[PDB]
DNA sequence: TGCCCCCCCTTCGGTGCTTTGCACCGAAGGGGGGG
């Protein structure tokens, strides 16, 4: 039935009229689908029959529900959505199996054509205005509007999600220890009632729900475990995920692996150690969904090792927050980390992966850093804490990055764990120059217009070189000349340069780029002993740099 | 009481900022908040059909030990028509700096004895969330002059100088500042003597509706250069550089007489003896630094950037400037926190003090440029934030090529 | 031939710098999942 519950106003946005669009051809299975729901759709008062004097349309379609045996009816509001004003949307987050307590009573119930319980304001309805047009011919059609909330509309969702908060929020206020999660029109409903009380609540909700015109079918009345909720599987003890097929295939496309990592980050949700870093490369630099992708040698590793993780049977368990939360995370290679969320030991309540790469040049402990801030806030939305940190990097090695480090950085409460490969500074800067070490002084320079450029150094000892270079930058040839230094000078070395861009980069001690030079200068850093760096400013004079100045000229 | 018409500023909508997700401790105090100013009709409940969203956070300072709700409305208050434009702002009284001691009152409650014209509510909207998303958002808007709105003290302007009239009447030497939901109120009454007028004060408040500042010791922190007996080629490259940098700021400072003690392709850790005309050159150097910059004064038309670098062992230096190179003020903040472990506290209480003492010395605060990743200060400043306002801020990553401030 | 939400990975284009490319960032394309 129709909630007798206030419409919602909604207005198109200022200087917009409503859409003007002709119908298309369906089937005749698609026109009995749609007749069958749209004189029934005004038998309960649904919809209404229009004429002429609305000028608005827009056209309707029908497909197919998992349910089998019932048919989804679909109006193709595109240009309405375009002139409707905007909404806040209040579903703020998908709610996780990881965040729920256990419970001695569970329910789940799903509201019956909820969309189509909820009315739709008086003045707007003539914008919804459409057309069943039965083959396409004999009969142009007969023209509906809608009296309830529209399946493609943009207002739909959140209307609808508003509605129902308000038709709950007298029985939660009521029932302070009945938790009942809310996803739209599907319900959560878990209590520590013995299931005789608690079976009571329930009916006791459903009826209240009813008088506000909300059906629950008995088919989507789950009573006993294992539920079916959001994608997963609820026991009274622990969770699992609902089975994940991944695609398998002689020939690859684009889109098929595109469709394959989305499966793997899903997985990743509870499957610890999933990888797609190589079958993600794969994607790049492609042009078109349907370009054949020979997968390299390297993904066929990666999609072997997911599937080898994927026939393992998995579980997660419940929150229990008279204990506290804890994350241990490993280090995968080429920016890859994965993480477990758990309270006792080899009793996970999820996990996940971090490998985004943030900068072009960066480092592991920066990398660790960011992963640490996404859990942070992934246990803020599930659990409302954060959790104590289990992490494979060294006090002494964080002690010695937030010291030599100019920016601000933290990381919370953490206790080391030797789980190698362990996170670590691959150089450091010496804060001295070095005695006995040579001293190179470097320059490199491009010419804007050409393309054209040279880098080099001179020497205490008397050393120098220029490099032509062609092809490249201002900001590469400087990279380029410390790049020479690095390759000329011994274990132990002194540098001065006048790019503060150059020492910006090294000075932040980054162990990848996307940069092959960068990436070179990188290894270099790595096999020195010890490198001091400095800076004076360009064309002053200055001993050293101005003779190199002089040289790359 | 009548509304008073306010309106966005030409061709602007009101805010559309997501709400970030909040802790469990924090969402129940709003909830608590909420419902309380609920039922006394402060805020009513909306739907999803008011396009509008500004964040909601709580803090609790450690001295109060209760919650205080901070709606987020910089972005409002950016697209908020001004009303110095309409002349209903607050001067600013250059006496405030000059007093012995300064205590902050929040009297943001104030604003709630006064509707909000009805037109510009819906640009209020706020979103508490749920933890792990068990229900959607519940959403709010006020129907009074709210907390953090700008507009709140232009137009309670004419009221509470009403009701401050008396205590200013009897206590002529003690100033008081309104700064958004602050009442800045400074003396140079003895250090506990003081405290009893702030008390006083706040029973006439109280009779219709933080801890303590001292800026006659907020000491500026000049440009040095080092002093030692003996200079290697590096000293005297740092130097140079360093007074090279200070050239854009000072006038005259001069490196010719350094830069050829350098002539040569030399090593590093060399020693070069000072000549005599070097000596001139660097003693001289030394006072320019000693005193103030000549030709710098302040422009309230324009606003203040303040800048923060970290030095280490709790050390940060911050400049205050609107030109490039014309700082009105260079400063040196040091943490007190204790163990000395945590950077984005101490970075976060720093943006506080300076913040503090612009509104102190201006009357505004200035646009930050903070030296840390976006994401680092995102996932943590609001644990360690206690005003009542919140400045501007952006984030930058500058290595030092000097340590000027040093 | 529809709608709304979250996530990850890739590409693109706008902004500001004592720039002439570069690094950063938000939006939008693809995919996963929920209703
Ligand atoms: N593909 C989809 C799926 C759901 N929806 C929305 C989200 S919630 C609302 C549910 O619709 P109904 O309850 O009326 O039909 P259902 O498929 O749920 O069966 P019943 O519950 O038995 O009545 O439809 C959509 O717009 N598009
Ligand atoms: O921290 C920046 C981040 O915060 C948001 C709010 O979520 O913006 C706020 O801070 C900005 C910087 O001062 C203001 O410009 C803005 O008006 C204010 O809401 C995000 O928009 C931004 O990414
Ligand atoms: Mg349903």
């Amino acid at each position: 039935p129709i909630s007798p519950i206030e419409t919602v106003p909604v207005k198109l946005k200022p200087g917009m009229d409503g859409p003007k669009v002709k119908q298309w051809p369906l089937t005749e299975e698609k026109i009995k689908a749609l007749v069958e729901i749209c004189t029934e759709m005004e038998k309960e008062g649904k919809i209404s029959k229009i004429g002429p004097e609305n000028p608005y349309n827009t056209p309707v379609f029908a497909i197919k529900k998992k349910d089998s045996t019932k048919w989804r009816k679909l109006v193709d509001f595109r240009e309405l959505n375009k002139r409707t004003q905007d909404f806040w949307e209040v579903q703020l987050g998908i709610p996780h199996p990881a965040g729920l307590k256990q419970k001695k009573s569970v329910t789940v119930l799903d509201v019956g054509d909820a969309f189509y319980s909820v009315p739709l304001d008086k003045d707007f309805r003539k914008y919804t205005a459409f057309t069943i047009p039965s083959i396409n011919n004999e009969t142009p059609g007969i023209r509906y509007q809608y009296n309830v909330l529209p399946m493609g509309w943009k207002g739909s969702p959140a209307i609808f999600q508003s509605s129902m908060t308000k038709i709950l929020e007298p029985f939660r206020k009521q029932n302070p220890d009945i938790v009942i999660y809310q996803y739209m029109d599907d319900l959560y409903v878990g209590s520590d009632l013995e299931i005789g009380q608690h079976r009571t609540k329930i009916e006791e909700l459903r009826q209240h729900l009813l008088r506000w015109g909300f059906t629950t079918p008995d088919k989507k009345h789950q009573k006993e475990p294992p539920f079916l909720w959001m994608g997963y599987e609820l026991h009274p003890d622990k969770w699992t995920v609902q089975p994940i097929v991944l695609p398998e295939k002689d020939s690859w496309t684009v889109n098929d692996i595109q469709k394959l990592v989305g499966k793997l980050n899903w997985a990743s949700q509870i499957y610890a150690g999933i990888k797609v870093r190589q079958l993600s490369k794969l994607l790049r630099g492609t042009k078109a969904l349907t370009e054949v992708v020979p997968l390299t040698e390297e993904a066929e590793l990666e999609l072997a090792e997911n599937r080898e993780i994927l026939k393992e049977p998995v579980h997660g368990v419940y929150y229990d927050p008279s204990k506290d939360l804890i994350a241990e995370i490993q280090k995968q290679g080429q920016g890859q980390w994965t993480y477990q969320i758990y309270q006792e030991p080899f009793k996970n309540l999820k996990t996940g992966k971090y490998a985004r790469m943030k900068g072009a040049h960066t480092n592991d402990v920066k990398q660790l850093t960011e992963a640490v801030q996404k859990i942070a806030t992934e246990s803020i939305v599930i659990w409302g804490k954060t959790p104590k940190f289990k992490l494979p990097i060294q006090k002494e090695t964080w002690e010695a990055w937030w010291t030599e480090y100019w920016q601000a950085t933290w990381i919370p409460e953490w206790e080391f764990v030797n789980t190698p490969p362990l996170v670590k500074l691959w150089y450091q800067l010496e804060k001295e120059p070095i005695i006995g070490a040579e001293t190179f002084y470097v320059d490199g320079a491009a010419n804007r217009e050409t393309k054209l450029g040279k880098a080099g150094y001179v020497t205490d000892r008397g050393r120098q070189k220029v490099v032509p270079l062609t092809d490249t930058t201002n900001q590469k040839t400087e990279l380029q000349a410390i790049h020479l230094a690095l390759q000329d000078s011994g274990l132990e070395v002194n540098i001065v340069t006048d790019s503060q861009y150059a020492l910006g980069i090294i000075q932040a001690q980054p162990d990848k780029s996307e940069s092959e030079l960068v990436s070179q200068i990188i290894e270099q850093l790595i096999k020195k002993e010890k490198v001091y760096l400095a800076w004076v400013p360009a064309h002053k004079g200055i001993g050293g740099n101005e003779q190199v100045d002089k040289l790359v000229s | 009481i009548e509304t008073v018409p306010v309106k966005l500023k030409p061709g602007m909508d009101g805010p559309k900022v997501k709400q970030w997700p909040l802790t469990e401790e924090k969402i129940k105090a709003l909830v608590e908040i909420c419902t309380e100013m609920e039922k006394e009709g402060k805020i009513s409940k909306i739907g999803p059909e008011n396009p509008y969203n500004t964040p909601v956070f709580a803090i609790k300072k450690k001295d109060s030990t209760k919650w205080r709700k901070l709606v987020d409305f910089r972005e409002l208050n950016k697209r908020t028509q001004d009303f110095w434009e309409v002349q209903l702002g607050i001067p600013h009284p250059a006496g405030l700096k000059q007093k012995k001691s300064v205590t902050v009152l929040d009297v943001g409650d104030a604003y709630f004895s006064v509707p909000l014209d009805k037109d510009f509510r819906k640009y209020t909207a706020f979103t508490i969330p749920s933890i792990n998303n068990e229900t959607p958002g519940i959403r709010y808007q006020y129907n009074v002059l709210p907390q953090g709105w700008k507009g709140s003290p232009a137009i309670f302007q004419s009221s509470m100088t009403k009701i401050l009239e008396p205590f200013r009447k009897q206590n002529p030497d003690i100033v008081i500042y309104q700064y958004m939901d602050d009442l800045y109120v400074g003396s140079d009454l003895e250090i506990g003597q003081h405290r009893t007028k702030i008390e006083e004060l706040r029973q006439h408040l109280l009779r219709w509706g933080g801890y303590e500042l001292h800026p006659d010791k907020w000491t500026v922190q000049p440009i040095v250069l080092p002093e030692k007996d003996s200079w290697t080629v590096n000293d005297i490259q740092k130097l140079v550089g360093k007074l090279n940098w200070a050239s854009q700021i000072y006038a005259g400072i001069k490196v010719r007489q350094l830069s050829k003690l350098l002539r040569g392709t030399k090593a590093l850790t060399e020693v070069v003896p000072l000549t005599e005309e070097a000596e001139l050159e660097l003693a001289e150097n030394r006072e320019i630094l000693k005193e103030p910059v000549h030709g710098v004064y302040y422009d309230p038309s324009k606003d203040l950037i303040a800048e923060i670098q970290k030095q280490g062992q709790g050390q940060w230096t911050y400049q205050i400037y609107q030109e490039p190179f014309k700082n009105l003020k260079t400063g040196k903040y040091a943490r007190m926190k204790g163990a000395h472990t945590n950077d984005v506290k101490q970075l976060t209480e720093a943006v506080q003090k300076i913040a503090t003492e612009s509104i102190v010395i201006w009357g505004k605060t200035p646009k930050f440029k903070l030296p840390i990743q976006k994401e680092t200060w995102e996932a943590w400043w609001t644990e360690y934030w206690q005003a009542t306002w919140i400045p501007e801020w952006e984030f930058v990553n500058t290595p030092p090529l000097v340590k000027l401030w040093y």
